[PDB]
């Protein structure tokens, strides 16, 4: 005794935290009702 | 100073985030 080698070697201690990456936008769009010109509003 | 067969501890966190492709037809 007394030579007191270090071997331990453990790791990773200040590892933690990494926002990898978030998946795809949740859904894409393209908000807005597709409204249009319409119908026959006046036949005759 | 050796770990003993085993003990380098060369590690690779985080080599990317490749997938990130995407293609959205949207005809």
């Amino acid at each position: 005794p007394g030579s007191q080698g270090a071997p331990g070697l453990q790791g990773a201690p200040g590892a933690p935290g990494s926002q990898g990456a978030p998946g795809l936008q949740g859904a894409p769009g393209a908000p807005g009702s597709q409204g249009a010109p319409g119908l026959q509003g006046a036949p005759g | 100073g050796a770990p003993g067969s085993q003990g380098a501890p060369g590690l690779q966190g985080a080599p990317g985030a490749p997938g990130s492709q995407g293609a959205p037809g949207l005809q």
